[PDB]
């Protein structure tokens, strides 16, 4: 299907960035 | 805390979580296998095994399923071109599915072993400490390896209870999965004899059973136990890595040189077949034969199967690629459509002329036409002013026998040169470059990609061997040398024997 | 040229016009730079090999050294005792000052020549 | 530690940690098998290399017939 | 690529279900 | 033990090398490898 | 009390002897005419 | 420290050392010389003499082109010089 | 069943963070040209 | 052939002369 | 059946056995004569 | 206290040249590899394998002598003296290139011997075995360039020949055919070699100019005792200096000395990988985007396109003489050439 | 220029994945002390 | 897009330089 090529990067970063935010905060909560 | 490069050492004294980790690894590898096959099924074009075989399409695991007998799809096709077949459950799709179900089951077992790590089985009954009798484990596992190895050869490869394996004629024209009988003679060591593969697994399987039985019943000598630190699981990692990189070098070589287990219809030709003109010899052999019995030139060459002509073409030479030229070979020169025919060049004096073929070393090569004796009679010149041998001056023409341009002759110099620039690549094909938006640049085949990865991983695992071997033999000084090492011990002359304090002078 | 491929262009043109590979001062430069890499690795391996045990297996041995500690952190005689036996005794430094001066001199002089 | 049914079955297989045969044990016999295996890999290598050439052993694709 | 992306995200969510249920913070009676 | 002074041995081994090396350089201009 | 023939002795002459032989051969070579 | 061998500095300044070696060193040098001057080095190793790289009216390299006949090929070239 | 005694804290100091980030960014700078090709 | 003794003779006499000059001290 | 190259194989196999065995014969002898004092 | 322990005793005695069990493999192989190279470069031609002179005997000097590779027609023959090619004839063995495989193979096992020696001596002396580990980088380079690279090509002929000018030709070959300078694995090797040499010089200079005054004389070398406990130079002052000159400085001597191991060892490992790819002609030869533009746009020029022209000159002008077994005949009119030159 | 379109995602993930890994480890190191 | 990517990475390296210098862990003595 002739989809948008920046769709992949937009979806990937949309997941990746906020998720890494939360992971960073959860792990440093656990180690204190 | 632990440095980042040591997080996984927490498993060294925890056999249960060690098993949990190994399960998760095995889950991941099987999952990959299932994912890779599904992606390949969704991208594979099965419609022409002659000019668009799997190895032109960037297929990596498809050929390994085909090698051991999986050749058809639930969708109805087979990679041999047969249609309307019914593979049963062990289609490409079913193999992929089994590896995914296996992945999921391994994942769950990993959870169980991670939680219930503290199993009494892992405790030494005398001391209450976790401990693994590695000598006996070796014997158990080796006995198992030998059962499997023997059965693989005795049942799967023979066809006694199984499909056999992929075999083909010497020119990769008629391959298929056939049962193979053992070759017990000395030709069983011929890498190109499939019967030797069968005999190997039977005999080696039996030796593995016997060795396994030995290693279950016979304890290691104390000298050896001490020398190889057989109470330290890391000595096993050290030797295991060494065996793994040994195996990795072997499979890279046989992929690159070719053997009965790397057939060219699954992986593509080898570069040596181009170096030695292997297919060109055979093609000429048949044209001579067709001519001797009185066939015309058009007839002799039209009898040449396209599949054979397509091997005599440098675009399928695995040594014509580049590291960052990604994807299927089709993405480069295109999807081959038809053989255009065999180009014959002649000068104005009727003499037949021969294009000098490109050697694999050369990204680019000049166009030089020789006579049967090797004397230069035409070329495409760079500097034009003192040109002696131009196509225009020498009256070079091109005529086609067989293929799509059979019986056609071209005389206009630019057209003739255009085919002569393709004749350096071997036989001439018509490619579809639109469909894949091919860029025109040669890529390597799966034989090349496989060889590169495995030669590289091997060399890297040699370093792993050295590292973990060192760690085993020098465990006592990992964290540093003795702060009470006395200077008489490292200075010369004090001890007769280096390091031995009982040899004082 | 101030660029990566520009640099390589300069090198190929230079070889064609000066046969620089066949010039002794370039050969000394390779010796200064190969030897520099060699002695870098040697010295780093010998010092690392003779670190005095100050830590457990669960921590980086780097934490055995504290910035500004007066005591050395490795045993130079053990390093000499290893290296002198790997080759022979008098092909090894036990004077740290001569050693580190050697380390400075070899690549500096080789790169002077290649310049 | 936790006992399980399967644990109790497998138990004796992980019970001799540390047990050795005395002295050198079967080390000489191992050395013989090592020697035989080296020669055997040598042959296999030199056959593939065409440094050992044997009657009726054609190291070429043309050994598929 | 877009099929793979839809399926990857769906798969990740099913994984999160597993951890959220079986590796929840256990509620304890204080 | 130490009859021959070491500096003497060094001086004489010294010209020993100079002579053999200079022979090898004369040889670059004569006979084989001289281009002539 | 020093021994004459040692491992050291052997390592040295194992290099020294053929080195001088080769030096003689190479010196002869400078007088070869084409 | 020291490992017991006789020091080099003590040996090469010793009169006995130089008694033996003022014979062995020139003898070896002369032996090497003779290996070349006699022409034996040419014959042992197979090196062409200045007169025997090409046959007279020839500018083709006698290049080995076969693996298992290579021994015979070289001899065929040497015979095109006798 | 007791908790697992083999667990350990893991560490990355600030200097190793700076070292690793430099490594990754320079490696990306080098290979990116080849990925775009 | 003949050239092989010619080459070997200096070496052999070098070996004799060292043997005879050292033989007593080698006995000890 | 017993080809030239198989004969050469045994030539090399034997020669190498000679070299290793002789080498080891020598080392074992010297090690017996010149022992360490304990 | 049987023969084996008696032999162990003898091999491990503290002598001027340590032997060890590793000596049995190291010393014969190292001596033979060394001896083969000196023998070949003094007496042995390359006329029949390459059409080149390559020894002192033939008129070559130290820069042009080589033990050259066997003829491309040997393929990857082991070229054993008693093998089917030379058939035990020493002279033919030399003329067919047998000394090359002799040096390569004996050299390979010497390198193993030497690395086992680093292991053996380190165990007896009681130190960590990082010097052996570091030596894995030279080994990787040797096997990948001398063994793996020619094994991927048509024959040993395309390995490096053991010689100064012959290695120069190897360099230039890799430029013209593989465009090796463009290869990111070589670039990582470059940064590791130049990185090491820099580290080497900067560490030695720093120590020598942060010395403590521990004696009275203008020669500072005498004021060091190898058994002293104290550091002989100020890490504190060194750290200030470099912090204020460069921004950052080492503060941990252990990290510093490990870094010196790390940088050149890693660099060499990286270039070895790149060479493994070149065994297969898996080159970083081109950038496709550059070529598509350049073909369509004859005013587009970069240092990238300028260097491929150079490669194309190298190939056409050296191929006939460098690969004589291919019988390349390039008439004058086909040779690529700029204006006038 | 006609560059490979996956080069962008290749490069972005090549940077992002290992960087995030290091940051996770560093921050939880700091909240320990 | 490739120009943006190249400059983005380069600029992250310069910012890292700033932090590595001005926001380093300070070396403290003994
Ligand atoms: C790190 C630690 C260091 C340890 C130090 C080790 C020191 C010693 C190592 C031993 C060296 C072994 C090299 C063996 C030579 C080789 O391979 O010899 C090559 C031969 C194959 O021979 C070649 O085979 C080619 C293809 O042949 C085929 O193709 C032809 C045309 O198609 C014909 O059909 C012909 O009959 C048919 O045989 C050509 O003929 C070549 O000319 C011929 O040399 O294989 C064989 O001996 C064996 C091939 C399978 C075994 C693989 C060995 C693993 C090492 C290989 C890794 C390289 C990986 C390549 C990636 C790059
Ligand atoms: C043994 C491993 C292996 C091999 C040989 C192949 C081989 C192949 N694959 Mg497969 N693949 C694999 C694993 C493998 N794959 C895995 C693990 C995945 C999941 C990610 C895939 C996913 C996959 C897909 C999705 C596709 C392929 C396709 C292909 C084909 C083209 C590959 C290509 O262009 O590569 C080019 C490869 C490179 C340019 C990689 C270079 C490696 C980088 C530069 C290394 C980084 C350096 C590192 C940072 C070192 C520095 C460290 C130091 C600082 C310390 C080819 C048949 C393609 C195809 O044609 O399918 C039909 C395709 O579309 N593969
Ligand atoms: C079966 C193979 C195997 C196994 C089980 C191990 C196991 C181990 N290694 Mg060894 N090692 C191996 C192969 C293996 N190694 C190889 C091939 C090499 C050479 C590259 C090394 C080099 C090596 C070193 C130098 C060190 C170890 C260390 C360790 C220990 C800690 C590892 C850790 O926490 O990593 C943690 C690693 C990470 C958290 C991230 C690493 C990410 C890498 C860069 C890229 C990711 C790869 C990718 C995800 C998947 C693999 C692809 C392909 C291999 C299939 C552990 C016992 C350490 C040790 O001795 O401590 C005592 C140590 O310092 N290993
Ligand atoms: C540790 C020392 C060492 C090592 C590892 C090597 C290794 C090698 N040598 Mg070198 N070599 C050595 C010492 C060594 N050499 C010495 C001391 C000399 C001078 C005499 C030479 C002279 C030499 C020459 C002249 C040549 C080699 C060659 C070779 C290669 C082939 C060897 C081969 O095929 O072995 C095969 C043999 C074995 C592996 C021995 C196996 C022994 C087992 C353990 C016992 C077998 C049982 C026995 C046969 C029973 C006897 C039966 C009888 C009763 C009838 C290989 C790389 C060849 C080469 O480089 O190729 C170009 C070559 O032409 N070597
Ligand atoms: C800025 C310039 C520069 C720099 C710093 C480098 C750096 C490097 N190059 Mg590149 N190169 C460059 C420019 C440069 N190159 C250019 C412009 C070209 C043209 C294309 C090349 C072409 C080139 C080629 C063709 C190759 C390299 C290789 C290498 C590596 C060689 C590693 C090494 O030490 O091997 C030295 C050898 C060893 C370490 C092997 C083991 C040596 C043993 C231990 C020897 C023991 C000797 C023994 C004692 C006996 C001695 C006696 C005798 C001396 C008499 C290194 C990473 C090589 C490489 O990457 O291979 C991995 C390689 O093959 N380079
Ligand atoms: C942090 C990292 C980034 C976070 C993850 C990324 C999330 C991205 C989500 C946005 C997706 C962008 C659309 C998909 C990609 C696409 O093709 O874009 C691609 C488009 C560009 O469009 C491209 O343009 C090219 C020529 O320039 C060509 O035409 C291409 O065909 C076309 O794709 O991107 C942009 O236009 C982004 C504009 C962003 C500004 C939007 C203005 C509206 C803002 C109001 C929003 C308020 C909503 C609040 C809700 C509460
Ligand atoms: C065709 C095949 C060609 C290859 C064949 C190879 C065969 C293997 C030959 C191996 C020879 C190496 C051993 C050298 C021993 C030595 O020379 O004797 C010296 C010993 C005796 O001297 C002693 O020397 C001793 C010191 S030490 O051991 O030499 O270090 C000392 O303790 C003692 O007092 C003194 O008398
Ligand atoms: C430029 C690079 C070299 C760095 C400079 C050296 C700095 C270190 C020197 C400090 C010691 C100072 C003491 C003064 C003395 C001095 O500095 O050294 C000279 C030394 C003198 O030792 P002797 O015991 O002969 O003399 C006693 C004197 O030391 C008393 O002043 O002699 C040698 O070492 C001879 C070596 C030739 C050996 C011939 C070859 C042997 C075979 C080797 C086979 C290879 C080994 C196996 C390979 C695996
Ligand atoms: C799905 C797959 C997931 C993949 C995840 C990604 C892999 C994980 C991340 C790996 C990257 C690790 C980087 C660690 C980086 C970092 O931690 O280094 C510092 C670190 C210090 O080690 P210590 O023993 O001091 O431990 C301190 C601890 O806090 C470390 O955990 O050294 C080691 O890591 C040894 C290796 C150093 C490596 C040296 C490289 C740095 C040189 C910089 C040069 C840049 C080039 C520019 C010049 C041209
Ligand atoms: C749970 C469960 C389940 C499910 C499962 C699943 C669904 C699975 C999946 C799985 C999967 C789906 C998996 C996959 C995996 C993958 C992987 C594991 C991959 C890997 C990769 C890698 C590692 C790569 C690397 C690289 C890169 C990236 C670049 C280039 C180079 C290299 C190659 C190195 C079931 C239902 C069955 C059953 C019940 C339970
Ligand atoms: C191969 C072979 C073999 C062996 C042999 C050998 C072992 C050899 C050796 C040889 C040798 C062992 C040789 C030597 C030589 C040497 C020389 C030739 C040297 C020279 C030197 C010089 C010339 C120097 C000088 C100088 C200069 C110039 C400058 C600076 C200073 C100096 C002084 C350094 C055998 C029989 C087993 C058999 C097989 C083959
Ligand atoms: C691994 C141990 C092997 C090391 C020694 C092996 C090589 C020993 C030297 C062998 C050379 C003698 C045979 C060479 C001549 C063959 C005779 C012939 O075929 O005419
Ligand atoms: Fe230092």
């Amino acid at each position: 299907m002739e989809v948008n090529q920046l769709g992949l990067i937009a979806t990937a970063l949309f997941v990746l960035v906020p998720s890494v935010f939360l992971i960073i905060l959860y792990v440093q909560t656990e180690s204190q | 805390g632990l440095p980042w490069y040591r997080v996984h050492t927490v498993l060294i004294n925890d056999p249960g979580r060690l098993i949990a980790a190994h399960l998760m690894h095995t889950a991941l590898v099987a999952g990959w296998a299932g994912s890779m096959a599904l992606y390949e099924l969704a991208t594979f074009d099965p419609s022409d095994p002659v000019l668009n075989p799997m190895w032109r399409q960037g297929m990596f695991v498809l050929p390994f399923m085909a090698r051991l007998g999986v050749t058809g799809s639930w969708s109805g096709w087979s990679i041999t071109g047969e249609t309307g077949i019914d593979p049963g459950f062990w289609s490409f799709e079913g193999v992929a599915l089994a590896h995914i179900v296996l992945s999921g089951l391994l994942f769950l077992a990993a959870c169980w072993h991670w939680v219930y790590w503290d199993l009494e089985l892992f405790r030494d009954p005398r001391t209450g400490e976790p401990a693994l009798d590695l000598p006996k484990m070796f014997g158990i596992h080796l006995f198992l390896a030998g059962l499997l190895c023997f059965g693989f050869g005795a049942f799967h490869l023979t066809g006694l209870f199984g499909p056999g394996m992929w075999v083909s004629d010497p020119y990769g024209l008629t391959g298929s999965v056939q049962p193979v009988a053992p070759e017990w003679g000395p030709d069983g060591f011929n890498p190109y004899n499939p019967g030797g593969v069968v005999a190997h697994h039977i005999a080696a399987g039996i030796v593995g059973i016997i060795a396994g039985l030995f290693h279950i019943l016979v304890r290691p000598p104390q000298r050896l136990y001490k020398a190889l630190r057989m109470g330290n699981i890391e000595t096993v990692l050290s030797s295991s890595i060494a065996a793994v990189f040994f195996a990795a070098f072997v499979v890279a070589g046989t992929m690159w040189y070719g053997s009965a287990t790397t057939p060219i219809e699954l992986f593509g030709p080898t570069r040596y077949q181009w170096d030695s003109s292997y297919f060109q010899q055979e093609i000429n052999r048949r044209v001579q034969a067709s001519l001797a019995s009185g066939a015309t030139l058009e007839e002799a060459w039209s009898a040449i199967p396209e599949k054979l002509a397509f091997y005599d073409y440098i675009g399928n030479n695995p040594a014509k690629g580049g590291l960052f030229r990604t994807g299927p070979m089709n993405k480069g020169d295109g999807i081959a459509q038809a053989w255009k025919g065999h180009a014959v060049f002649r000068n104005k004096e009727g003499e037949e002329l021969f294009v000098r073929r490109m050697p694999a070393f050369f990204e680019s090569f000049p166009v030089i036409l020789t006579d049967k004796n090797g004397v230069v009679k035409a070329d495409i010149p760079f500097r034009r002013a003192e040109s002696k041998y131009s196509f225009e001056q020498q009256g070079v023409t091109v005529s086609f026998y067989g293929g799509e341009l059979n019986g056609q002759t071209f005389t206009d110099p630019p057209t003739v040169k255009s085919y002569a620039r393709k004749a350096i690549f071997g036989e001439i094909f018509e490619f579809d470059t639109e469909t894949l938006n091919s860029d025109g640049i040669f890529r390597t085949s799966p034989r090349g990609w496989f060889t590169f990865a495995h030669a590289v991983f091997a060399l890297l695992f040699f370093f792993g061997h050295i590292w973990h071997g060192a760690r085993t033999l020098f465990r006592d000084v990992f964290s540093g040398i003795d702060p009470e090492l006395s200077p008489e011990q490292v200075e010369w002359g004090f001890y007769q024997k280096v390091g031995d304090v009982t040899t004082r002078r | 040229p101030l660029g990566i491929s520009g640099t390589f262009n300069f090198m190929i043109v230079f070889q064609a016009e000066h046969n620089i590979l066949m010039h002794p001062f370039h050969q000394l430069g390779v010796a200064g730079v190969f030897g520099g890499a060699l002695f870098c690795a040697m010295h780093g391996s010998l010092v690392t090999s003779s670190l005095i045990r100050e830590t457990t297996e669960t921590e980086s041995a780097n934490y055995g050294y504290k910035f500004g500690q007066e005591e050395e952190t490795y045993n130079i005689v053990a390093a000499h005792g290893y290296f002198g036996r790997l080759i022979f005794q008098y092909a090894s430094f036990n004077n740290s000052r001569s050693l580190h001066f050697f380390l400075a001199a070899w690549p500096v002089v080789g790169v002077w020549f290649t310049a | 530690a936790r006992r399980t049914w399967l644990g109790d079955i497998l138990r004796p297989l992980n019970s001799e940690y540390g047990k050795v045969a005395p002295g050198w044990g079967t080390t000489p016999l191992m050395a013989v098998f090592m020697g035989l295996f080296l020669v055997f890999l040598l042959i296999i290598l030199e056959i593939y290399n065409s440094t050992l050439i044997l009657d009726g052993v054609n190291v070429s694709w043309k050994a598929l017939g | 690529m877009e099929t793979i992306t839809y399926v990857f995200i769906f798969a990740c969510i099913i994984a999160l279900f597993f951890f959220a249920i079986f590796f929840r913070e256990p509620p304890r009676i204080t | 033990g130490g009859r021959i002074p070491l500096w003497i041995v060094a001086t004489v081994a010294g010209m020993g090398v100079i002579v053999i090396v200079g022979l090898f350089f004369y040889g670059a201009y004569a006979g084989l490898g001289s281009s002539l | 009390s020093y021994p004459i023939f040692t491992v050291r002795w052997v390592a040295v002459h194992t290099l020294a002897v053929p080195t001088i032989f080769f030096l003689g051969a190479i010196a002869a070579m400078q007088f070869i005419q084409r | 420290g020291t490992t017991g061998e006789r020091p080099f500095s003590d040996i090469i300044t010793s009169v006995r050392y130089w008694v033996i070696h003022s014979i062995t060193i020139p003898a070896l040098f002369i032996a090497g010389w003779l290996f070349v001057s006699t022409g034996l080095a040419y014959d042992v190793f197979g090196t062409p003499r200045p007169d025997s790289y090409y046959a007279q009216e020839q500018r083709s390299i006698p290049l080995v082109t076969d693996r298992f006949e290579a021994k015979q090929q070289v001899e065929t070239f040497l015979e095109q010089l006798k | 069943m007791e908790p697992n005694p083999n667990r350990q804290p893991v560490e990355l100091n600030r200097t190793s963070l700076y070292l690793g980030l430099l490594l990754i960014l320079v490696l990306a700078l080098l290979f990116s040209s080849y990925f775009f090709n | 052939d003949w050239r092989v003794l010619v080459v070997l003779l200096p070496v052999l006499l070098a070996a004799g002369w060292a043997v005879r000059n050292i033989l007593p001290y080698a006995v000890k | 059946t017993i080809t030239p190259s198989l004969k050469g194989f045994f030539i090399g196999l034997l020669s190498g056995a000679v070299v290793l065995g002789l080498t080891f014969a020598v080392l074992i002898a010297i090690s017996q004569i010149d022992k360490v004092q304990r | 206290r049987g023969w084996f322990d008696i032999l162990d005793d003898w091999l491990k005695r503290d002598r001027f040249v340590f032997v060890g069990w590793s000596g049995i493999l190291l010393f014969p192989c190292a001596y033979l590899a060394l001896g083969g190279w000196l023998t070949g470069t003094t007496f042995v031609t390359s006329w029949y394998t390459h059409g080149l002179a390559s020894s002192y005997l033939e008129g070559c000097n130290f820069l042009t002598v080589a033990v050259s590779t066997p003829a491309n027609s040997m393929g990857h023959s082991l070229l054993l003296l008693w093998g089917p090619e030379a058939q035990g004839d020493f002279t033919r063995w030399c003329q067919l290139g047998g000394l090359w495989t002799f040096i390569a193979l004996h050299g390979a096992f010497g390198l193993i011997g030497f690395m086992l020696r680093q292991f053996e001596i380190a165990r007896l002396v009681g130190v960590r075995p990082y010097n052996a580990i570091a030596f894995s980088a030279p080994i990787a380079v040797f096997v990948s360039v001398f063994l793996i690279y020619p094994l991927g090509q048509s024959s040993w002929f395309f390995a490096p020949s053991f010689g100064v000018a012959a290695i120069f030709r190897f360099l230039l070959f890799f430029q013209g055919f593989h465009n090796w300078t463009l290869n990111p694995f070589h670039m990582m090797g470059v940064a590791g070699v130049l990185g090491g040499a820099l580290l080497c010089a900067i560490h030695g200079a720093t120590v020598e100019n942060t010395l403590f005054q521990d004696g009275e004389g203008a020669s500072t070398f005498r004021a060091f005792n190898p058994t002293q406990a104290e550091e002989t130079y100020s890490m504190v002052t060194a750290n200030r200096f470099w912090s204020q000159i460069f921004g950052i400085a080492f503060s941990n001597k252990r990290w510093l000395h490990f870094f010196m191991l790390f940088v050149p060892v890693t660099g060499l490992w990286m270039s070895a990988i790149g060479v493994v790819g070149l065994a297969l002609n898996l080159r970083s030869y081109d950038f496709i985007s550059q070529e598509i533009r350049a073909a369509e746009d004859p005013e587009f020029e970069t240092f990238y396109t300028k260097n491929l022209l150079l490669n194309e000159g190298i190939r056409a002008w050296m191929a006939p003489q460098d690969q004589p077994h291919e019988n390349f005949v390039f008439p004058e009119e086909v040779l690529p050439r700029g204006n006038a030159l």
